[PDB]
């Protein structure tokens, strides 16, 4: 979506092309998310995971952000006009927003049922990280998950508004500026033209307000840094290189 | 970096 | 409004204004068009008719024409962005366009059930304008009325389509065609906006086709000169000058 | 013009 005055047929094939992108991407099928929430920790196994040293259950969640972030980086790739920006625009915009994706994606692995999440194959509480020393930011991220679940997302929702956390023209650093505005603008137009086909435009006065996701991102970061401080050498040592350069 | 990496 | 990048509340707040400048010059009211639909010149009257002379009966239609075209001038100046244009390009897209505008508004006079449109007070056929010595070109206006009757416009969709009529970026002469492109984009989103929230996508491919306007405006541009050549006196003597202006 | 008149 670079080019700019977009026909309604050109909006129609956009909107296809950004749940195809993200159906190729979402790491999970919903299905099989649905089919394993009757998968949950027993309660030796919430103790055996509250057992767990500091850094080993960081070492764990260091792992599968950064899997989850893999995917990310793929949808970003695939995504209508992204590689067509320039080398140093797609670093910035993922560098800001891949994290951010992460976070709105893992509400579809997010029970409001029983209040838990999907992790590493079963279904558990925010207790289940009481090992990381960092609970105030646990139980914002599963606040966040339960006010996403709130809004009852389909599929193709969150596959466009994802690409509009990815793609936001406000990023400091960008070069092209110019073309990511159209590219932002084009799948705005998009989003919107298949929330109104759906009668689902009220939700966009209901999405995470300017700043929330920010929020999310900075705190774990200040987290990883009060870790890192605690054990200096398992980061470098077996954190995922990928996770200590966005993160570090 | 490997974001750049990644990418290409 | 000419800005790029318009909003969602920037396009509904366009569809609101755009209707309302049309409702405020719209001319006849729909409802006393809708309930005159039973008053039909008896056939005496058509008989008086077609016993005028063709000059007196050229001399009423370019008095009827200048009026509605009146009408529609006041509704380009309303008409949001249209101000802010250049004055060469208000000048083009009027001159132009004008009679388009006024072509697409008299479907509203036009009967489909019995082919008639509202003249001089009362109801009539195609047979009511022998004198003017152009039957090809009014049998080819009520096939006109009635392609865009078979639509079933809203008066909310005439606005918006009119609005679209008028604010065309391919007339030739535009100086600043770039301007007229981003209102014309505008007016679309504007457009497509109220048509799939109200579930009307669907009269986009019915809508007249590429050239159809043209054609007509070109047609009564010759009939008149073919009429202006056996009667050059009349339209120098007794025609509005606003008319010989545009069509002269 | 007359449409020059009607406009300004
Ligand atoms: C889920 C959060 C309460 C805890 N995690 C995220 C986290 C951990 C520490 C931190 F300082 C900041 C964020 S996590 O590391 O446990 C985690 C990471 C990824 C993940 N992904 C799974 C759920 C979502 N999907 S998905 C994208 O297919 O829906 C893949 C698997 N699940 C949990
Ligand atoms: C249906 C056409 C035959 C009506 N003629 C138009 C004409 C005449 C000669 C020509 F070479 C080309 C076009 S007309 O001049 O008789 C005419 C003009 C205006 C008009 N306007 C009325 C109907 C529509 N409305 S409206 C805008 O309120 O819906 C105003 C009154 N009606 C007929």
């Amino acid at each position: 979506g670079s080019a700019p005055y977009a026909s309604l047929t050109e909006i129609e094939h956009l909107v296809q092309s950004v749940c195809k992108s993200y159906r190729e991407t979402c790491q999970l099928r919903l299905e099989d998310l649905l089919r394993q929430r009757s998968n949950i920790f027993s309660r030796e196994e919430v103790t055996g995971y509250q057992r767990k040293s500091m850094w080993e259950m960081w070492e764990r969640c260091a792992h599968h952000l950064t899997e989850a972030i893999q995917y990310v980086v793929e949808f970003a790739k695939r995504l209508s006009g992204f590689m067509e920006l320039c080398q140093n625009d797609q670093i910035v915009l993922l560098k800001a927003g891949a994290m951010e994706v992460v976070l709105v994606r893992m509400c579809r692995a997010y029970n409001a049922d029983n209040r838990t999440v999907f992790f590493e194959g079963k279904y558990g509480g925010m207790e289940l990280f009481r090992a990381l020393g960092c609970s105030e930011l646990i139980s914002s991220i599963f606040d966040f998950s339960h006010s996403l679940s709130a809004l009852h997302f389909s599929e193709d929702e969150i596959a466009l508004y994802t690409a509009l956390v990815l793609i936001n023209a406000h990023r400091p650093g960008l070069q092209e500026k110019r073309k990511v505005e159209q590219l932002q603008y084009n799948l705005e137009l998009a989003f919107h033209h298949h929330l109104c086909k759906t009668h689902r435009q009220s939700i966009l006065a209901k999405l995470p307000p300017k700043g929330k996701l920010r929020s999310l991102c900075s705190q774990h970061v200040e987290r990883l840094q009060i870790f890192q401080h605690l054990h200096p050498i398992v980061v470098q040592a077996a954190f995922p290189p990928l996770y200590k350069e966005l993160f570090s | 970096s490997l974001l750049k990496k990644l990418l290409d």
